[PDB]
C-alpha cells in the first residue's frame, strides 16, 4: 500500500482546508484508515480513523470540527477541518491502522502534508 | 544481442543518473564516466535496483546475461530494453508507471513477473509466457483475462481491477494461490474447476453466491472480505482453513463455522452477528476480529482460551469479563461499547495494546498491573446517571478515578456549575431535561500514554 498525502496550506483561524491521501494497492478498500500529525518536538496524535463501513473516531482534540472519509472508487482519504485553531498546526499523515482509535507501534505514515494556522 | 566493441564509459551506455551510479556500483568502477567492456558487462547476472528514482533502464540490454531483475518501486514507463534479454527468468518491476508490456513478448523463460501497482490495460503480451509460475497483475486496469488462459505452469496469480469475467481460468488447475481482490467479479463458478488451491483472496468484490468454493477441500486460507455474502453454508466442506477473513459482508448465521476446529484467525468484522455461540468450540483460535456486529453477549468467548487478539469494537458489550478466562491475550479493542466495569482485565498482564475508548469506564484502577501495554486508548467515555428531580440547586457526586484510585476533579461543567470534591453542583434558571460536566486526564500504563476523558450526564425530572 503506497499513501501520498496533499493539499497542506496556510489558513486564518477560524478557517475550513481540506487534506487528501491517494493510495495505490488493492488493501485500501478493506483496511482501517487513520490520520495521525506531528507538531515539531510534539509526539505523534491520532486525530481520525474511519473503517470500510464508515465507522469514525475523533481525538478529543478535533471531534466536531474534523470529518474523516473515503472514497474507496478513488482509493482516496480525507480529512475536513472546519473552525481550524493555531494548535492545529502540524504536518498530517495517513496510514492503515489495526485498530479504529488508536496507533501500532510502528504503522508506515509516509511523507506527510503540512497544515499551517495562523491566529 | 547488444554488444560494445570498444570500451564504453558506463553514462553513454546508462543514460539514467540513479541507474549509471548504481551500475558504476555494480560494475565496481569509480565514476559515472569510467569506461566498461562487454566483459565487464557480461559478468551481471542479477540487478537488486529498486527504489532508486530509476526513470529508464535503456542500457540493460547490453546486460546480455541478466537472469534475475528488481526494478521496483521506481518511475519507469518504457520496458523496451528488457525486449532480447531472453536469459530473464524473474522480474520484479511492482509500484512503476509501466503501461505497455510488449517488451515482454519474447521472454519465454520467464518463470516470475511481478507488475503489481502499475498502469497495464492490455496482458495480450502475456500470453506465450507459459513457463510461468508466478503472476502478479494486482492493482493494474486489466479487465480481460483471455491472455492468461494458455498459462498452464501457474502457481500463483493475481491481477486487476476490473475483471468480471474468470472463465480463462478454467484449464489453469496448477493454481495453488490465486488473489483476485478488487475486480468487479460476482461469479465465481469458475473456481470450482482450481481443485489444487491452498489460498484464495478475493476481497473488494461483488460476490454472494460462494457454492462453487464447496469442492476446494485443500483450502487452508480464505478472503471474501468486501462482498455480499449472507449464506455461508458451503464453508462447512473447507475442514483444512485455518485462516478465514470474511469481514465487511451481511452474516448473520455462523453455525456453518462451528465445526472448523482448524481455524486459528477468523475475521469477522462488520457484518449482522448477534450471537456467538457457535463459535465457542473454536479452540485453536488465537485471532477473533468481531468488530461492527451487534455483539452484547460475549460469553461464549470464554472457551478460546489461546486467543492472542480480540477486537470488538463498535458493538453493545456492556459485559466484558468473559475476556477474564483469556490469560495469553495480548491485545483487546473495545471502543465503541457500553462496558463499565474494567475489574475483569486486571489479571491479563499478557496485554500489551488496550483500546478502550467511547465505553462507560468511570474507574481505571484495575488497570494498574497491565506493565506491558504499549499502545493504549481510554478517551471519550459517556455514561448517563439515573435521573434526579429538576430544582434550581442540582447537586450530584463525582466517582471518576484514574489508575492510583485518586477522583479526577472535572475539566469542565455544563450550565455555569462548580465543582467542590467530590461534588459537582449547579444552580439553574429553568428547568433543562439534562445537565452534563467532562473529565480529561493523561494516563500512562507501561509505556502507552492515552487521554482519560468523558462526559456525564445527568437526566433531571420536570
Ligand atoms: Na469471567
Ligand atoms: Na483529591
Ligand atoms: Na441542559
Amino acid at each position: 500500500l503506497q499513501l501520498v498525502e496533499s493539499g497542506g496550506g496556510l489558513v486564518q483561524a477560524g478557517g475550513s482546508l481540506t487534506v487528501s491521501c491517494a493510495a495505490s494497492g488493492s488493501a485500501f478498500s478493506v483496511n482501517v484508515m487513520g490520520w495521525s500529525r506531528q507538531a515539531p518536538g510534539k509526539e505523534r496524535e491520532l486525530v481520525a480513523g474511519i473503517t470500510r463501513r464508515g465507522n469514525t473516531y475523533y481525538a478529543d482534540t478535533v471531534k466536531g470540527r474534523f470529518t474523516i472519509s473515503r472514497d474507496n472508487a478513488k482509493n482516496t482519504l480525507y480529512l475536513q477541518m472546519n473552525s481550524l485553531k493555531p494548535e492545529d498546526t502540524a504536518m498530517y499523515y495517513c496510514a492503515a491502522l489495526a485498530d479504529i482509535a488508536t496507533m501500532g507501534p510502528n504503522d508506515y505514515w509516509g511523507q506527510g502534508t503540512q497544515v499551517t494556522v495562523s491566529g | 544481442s547488444a554488444t560494445i566493441t570498444q570500451d564504453t564509459p558506463i553514462n553513454q551506455i546508462f543514460t539514467d543518473t540513479a541507474l549509471a551510479e548504481k551500475m558504476k556500483t555494480v560494475l565496481g568502477k569509480t565514476n559515472v564516466t569510467d569506461t566498461v567492456s562487454q566483459t565487464d558487462l557480461d559478468q551481471v547476472t542479477t540487478l537488486q535496483a529498486d527504489r532508486l528514482g530509476i526513470k529508464s533502464i535503456d542500457g540493460v540490454e547490453y546486460l546480455n546475461n541478466l537472469t534475475q531483475i528488481n526494478f521496483s518501486n521506481n518511475q519507469l514507463t518504457d520496458i523496451t530494453p528488457l525486449k532480447n534479454l531472453t536469459k530473464l527468468v524473474d522480474i520484479l518491476m511492482n509500484n512503476n508507471q509501466i503501461a505497455d508490456i510488449t517488451p515482454l513478448a519474447n521472454l519465454t523463460n520467464l518463470t516470475g513477473l511481478t507488475l503489481f501497482n502499475n498502469q497495464i490495460t492490455d496482458i495480450d503480451p502475456l500470453k506465450n509466457l507459459t513457463n510461468l509460475n508466478r503472476l502478479e497483475l494486482s492493482s493494474n486496469t486489466i479487465s480481460d483475462i483471455s491472455a492468461l488462459s494458455g498459462l498452464t505452469s501457474l502457481q500463483q496469480l493475481s491481477f486487476g481491477n476490473q475483471v468480471t469475467d474468470l472463465k480463462p481460468l478454467a484449464n489453469l488447475t496448477t493454481l495453488e494461490r490465486l488473489d483476485i481482490s478488487s475486480n468487479k467479479v460476482s461469479d465465481i463458478s469458475v473456481l470450482a474447476k482450481l481443485t489444487n488451491l491452498e489460498s484464495l483472496i478475493a476481497t473488494n468484490n461483488q460476490i454472494s453466491d460462494i457454492t462453487p468454493l464447496g469442492i476446494l477441500t485443500n483450502l487452508d486460507e480464505l478472503s471474501l472480505n468486501g462482498n455480499q455474502l449472507k449464506d455461508i453454508g458451503t464453508l462447512a466442506s473447507l475442514t483444512n482453513l485455518t485462516d478465514l477473513d470474511l469481514a465487511n459482508n451481511q452474516i448473520s448465521n455462523l453455525a456453518p463455522l462451528s465445526g472448523l476446529t482448524k481455524l486459528t484467525e477468523l475475521k469477522l468484522g462488520a457484518n449482522q452477528i448477534s450471537n456467538i455461540s457457535p463459535l465457542a468450540g473454536l479452540t485453536a483460535l488465537t485471532n477473533l476480529e468481531l468488530n461492527e456486529n451487534q455483539l452484547e453477549d460475549i460469553s461464549p468467548i470464554s472457551n478460546l482460551k489461546n486467543l492472542t487478539y480480540l477486537t470488538l469494537y463498535f458493538n453493545n458489550i456492556s459485559d466484558i469479563s468473559p475476556v477474564s478466562s483469556l490469560t495469553k491475550l495480548q491485545r483487546l479493542f473495545f471502543y465503541n461499547n457500553k462496558v463499565s466495569d474494567v475489574s475483569s482485565l486486571a489479571n491479563l498482564t499478557n496485554i500489551n495494546w488496550l483500546s478502550a475508548g467511547h465505553n462507560q469506564i468511570s474507574d481505571l484502577t484495575p488497570l494498574a498491573n497491565l506493565t506491558r501495554i504499549t499502545q493504549l486508548g481510554l478517551n471519550d467515555q459517556a455514561w448517563t446517571n439515573a435521573p434526579v428531580n429538576y430544582k434550581a440547586n442540582v447537586s450530584i457526586p463525582n466517582t471518576v478515578k484514574n489508575v492510583t484510585g485518586a477522583l479526577i476533579a472535572p475539566a469542565t461543567i455544563s450550565d455555569g456549575g462548580s465543582y467542590t470534591e467530590p461534588d459537582i453542583t449547579w444552580n439553574l434558571p429553568s428547568y433543562t431535561n439534562e445537565v452534563s460536566y467532562t473529565f480529561s486526564q493523561p494516563v500512562t500504563i507501561g509505556k502507552g500514554t492515552t487521554t482519560f476523558s468523558g462526559t456525564v450526564t445527568q437526566p433531571l425530572k420536570a
